[PDB]
């Protein structure tokens, strides 16, 4: 409730970070104390941030500053490149005088560095225990927090991905001629993306993320302002080429756009296959043909081809893994990878028994190489087995020579 | 040089423990310093914790419950602390709260919107990532307020999605939301009543109107689920109303007939149910009560046993006067009488072969 007590450990704190000991950080936090008061007891502002610029040394030194620059005691602390703040946002619904300010008041002392490093620093990196921890002290509420942090996590990947006259003729020509091949190149990502691997379907997610990573960048690129009013004044070389261009961005981000937030929404469910067990996929799979057919009514032999061919190769990976890692537990596991792929063929020719209703090369020749490489050895290991039982009654006098033609045979 | 480094941790940790002592000696000349120094000179490392508890410190990782506690972290950008580029812009030098919860809900919805507003306006971000940040955001906000207090007690378009995932997700938390029954009915009524008014306030009637000027699918969707709260929320209210040495207590056993003379003059599982539970507390009660005298003790046993069913045949007629229940009560109760026969039939025969 007392004013000038906090004011005064926020100068300390303020000094003690910034190095501006009494003058203007004690001025700056005097002056207006209308709102100062108005923060710490009342209602509205839940902090008073402090950010001091700078404009001299580029705030390299951080020892101590002139106050020549502008400091901005303001309600929100903002995120520029020139800044460092300092927030003492209160952890009291009623400011009491009482409790001590560095047990509630956390320091805003932030990098000069912009919004890449320290959010995901101060979101995802350094929170990792205490909610564990709390993780471990009792909670039943252990459900959707971890994908929560693998939000987070996702955060910190997009932060990563994407923060990071003869003399007026020469500068045109310096500055065009590389970035309109860069641009022309660009246009080019469809290409080489199909290749011969077995990949993975969420590996297509990633490269339409990259090219919207790199569409955003060369867009804001372009949007060095002095070469495009350069541009402007010497329209009367490249200016064909720049409106040619411009129209293919367009169209190719127009269309990277609708695809990626698309491609989106079939996350949430083809997600339980790519890491769970062989018999969650069979009840997976109505609920990923509602999400394909749903979207195949809008918007296509890239997305027929890379989805098709990609999925199944993720189903041949899932199966052949889970079943390497004896008898009975791998015909068990055969006969369940067998009405997989079944099941999966049945459903994507109701598929297409519906889609010629209403108004498959990949398949045939991974599933049909993989079911005839499972019927040939399920049918070994049934063999195998029913001729198993023999295999302790050695003390019958016309069983010993026998298993070992048997035994040749097996090994 | 380490030296820069090492004084200027110190000083910020003589800034923000606040412990005039040399204590720093105290603790910091054991493991402290020379794990501090393997932390500046290793790479990968990128997190340290300090507490202090008071006036004491640790520095560590892991958080005790203690009270008044402080938490300092420390993160060098760099892998290690550079003699020619300054040390003194530490790109993480954070002091915290005690409580962690807290601090992030005010994290989010005081000091951290500035960096979804202010780099939206300048470059990088012009594009679906400012709507996905926004939205995301706001989920950010939703998951810190509810899982903290739960537990213990144009642009037209892109503000509609905002706030009809909101409700989205809110409605999730509301569907998972419909002495154990007493208990359980009791918490029913409080919890369900407390949402309700968190759904009939005043800011939801005017998200509920502002979404409806859109009018497109959801709300008949929540005009069905509201449906689904009142009429659960006041049946629960109703039958809270209605609930409110075992020698010398079973007379309360007459009040227990006469609560089911009373009430069913509700629901009948709920009924065989309840009945289950005052057959575990029968259990209860006979096993608390454990070669002569235990004959005597499985007398008694047998004879409470004997006056409880005697009121479910009394309770049986006068509902006769004014089915699968009887063989729930078998069940448990005749698995515990069989029980005890055996064994105090044992003891019978222990005894007549004593006489030996």
């Amino acid at each position: 409730m007392a004013l000038d007590n906090r004011h005064r450990l926020i100068v300390g704190k303020l000094a003690e970070a910034f190095g501006l000991p009494e003058n203007v950080i004690e001025k700056t936090l005097t002056q207006d104390k209308q709102a100062v008061n108005s923060f710490f007891t009342p209602a509205g502002p839940p902090s008073l941030v402090f950010v001091y610029q700078v404009k001299e040394d580029k705030l390299k030194d951080g020892s101590v500053g002139p106050v020549d620059n502008k400091p901005t005691l303001h309600r929100i602390g903002p995120h520029e490149r020139i800044h460092n703040s300092v927030y003492f946002t209160r952890l009291n619904p009623k400011g009491i005088n009482e409790k001590t300010l560095e047990a509630d008041m956390g320091s805003g002392e932030l990098s000069v560095l912009w919004a890449l490093e320290n959010f995901k620093a101060i979101v995802s990196d350094l929170y990792l225990p205490i909610m564990q921890e709390q993780q471990q002290w009792g909670k039943m509420s252990t459900e959707y927090l971890e994908d929560f942090l693998s939000s987070t996590a996702k955060f910190g990947s997009m932060l990563t991905e994407a923060v990071a006259d003869d003399d007026t003729l020469q500068e045109m020509e310096e500055c065009l001629t590389e970035w309109c091949r860069e641009a022309e190149l660009l246009l080019n990502q469809t290409n080489k993306i199909k290749d011969g691997e077995e990949r993975g379907p969420d590996t297509e997610l990633e490269y339409w993320r990259t090219r919207m990573s790199n569409f955003n960048s060369i867009t804001e690129h372009l949007k060095k302002e002095c070469k495009l009013v350069l541009g402007i004044c010497s329209h009367a070389k490249a200016y064909l080429r720049w409106r040619g261009l411009d129209v293919q961005i367009t169209d190719a981000a127009n269309e990277s756009k609708d695809n990626v937030k698309y491609l989106a929404t079939l996350e949430k469910s083809m997600e339980p296959m790519y890491q769970g067990r062989v018999t969650d996929i069979t009840e997976s799979l109505p609920a990923l043909m509602t999400n394909v057919r749903m979207m195949y009514t809008i918007a296509t032999a890239e997305h027929m081809t890379r989805l098709f061919t990609k999925i199944t190769n993720q189903l041949v990976r899932r199966c052949k893994e889970q079943i390497m890692e004896d008898k009975v537990t791998l015909i068990g596991n055969m006969k369940v990878s067998v009405e997989l792929a079944n099941v999966y063929r049945q459903q994507y020719r109701l598929a297409k028994e519906t889609l010629a209703a209403q108004p498959e090369q990949a398949i045939f020749l991974k599933f049909d190489l993989s079911s005839k490489a499972l019927h040939k050895l399920i049918d070994m290991f049934t063999t195998i087995h029913q001729f198993s039982s023999l295999e302790q009654h050695t003390h019958i006098e016309g069983l010993d020579t026998m298993l070992k033609s048997l035994n040749n045979i097996i090994d | 040089v380490k030296d820069i480094r090492f004084d200027y941790i110190r000083d910020r940790v003589c800034s923000c423990l606040k412990v005039p002592d040399s204590a720093y000696d105290k603790l910091v000349s054991g493991d402290g310093r020379t794990s501090l120094v393997q932390f500046m000179e290793e790479a990968h490392t990128k997190r340290l914790l300090i507490m202090l508890d008071g006036k004491d410190l640790s520095a560590t990782v892991k958080p005790p419950p203690k009270f008044k506690k402080k938490t300092v972290y420390f993160l060098k950008l760099q892998e290690t602390k550079l003699d020619n580029d300054n040390i003194k812009k530490l790109v993480i030098h954070g002091e915290i709260s005690e409580n962690p919860l807290e601090t992030l809900a005010a994290i989010s919805q005081d000091v951290f919107m500035p960096v979804l507003t202010a780099p939206a306006n300048q470059q990088g971000w012009p594009d679906v990532v400012a709507k996905e940040v926004t939205e995301n955001l706001h989920k950010f906000v939703s998951n810190v307020f509810v899982t903290i207090g739960q537990m213990k007690g144009q642009d037209k378009i892109h503000i509609l999605e905002s706030a009809i995932v909101t409700w989205t997700k809110q409605i999730k938390n509301v569907l998972k939301a419909d002495l154990t029954e007493l208990n359980f009915w009791s918490e029913r009524a409080a919890n369900l009543n407390s949402i309700h008014e968190q759904l009939t306030s005043e800011k939801t009637q005017k998200v509920v109107k502002v979404l409806e000027l859109a009018k497109s699918t959801y709300y008949p969707a929540f005009q069905r689920l509201f449906r689904e709260v009142e009429a659960a929320q006041q049946e629960a209210n109703d039958n809270v109303k209605f609930l409110k040495l075992v020698d010398l207590f079973k007379p309360i056993m007459h009040t227990l007939m006469l609560i089911w003379k009373h009430s069913k003059s509700s629901s009948t599982r709920f009924v065989t149910l309840m009945q289950e539970i005052c057959n575990d507390l029968i259990m209860q009660a006979c096993k608390y009560v454990p070669s002569e005298a235990v004959d005597k003790l499985r007398m008694t046993l047998r004879v409470l046993g004997t006056f409880k069913n005697y009121y479910f045949e009394y309770r049986a007629l006068s509902m006769q006067d004014t089915k699968f229940q009887n063989n729930s009560l078998f069940a448990r109760l005749d698995s515990f009488l069989e029980r005890c026969h055996d064994m105090m039939d044992l003891m019978s025969t222990c005894m007549q072969f004593n006489r030996l």
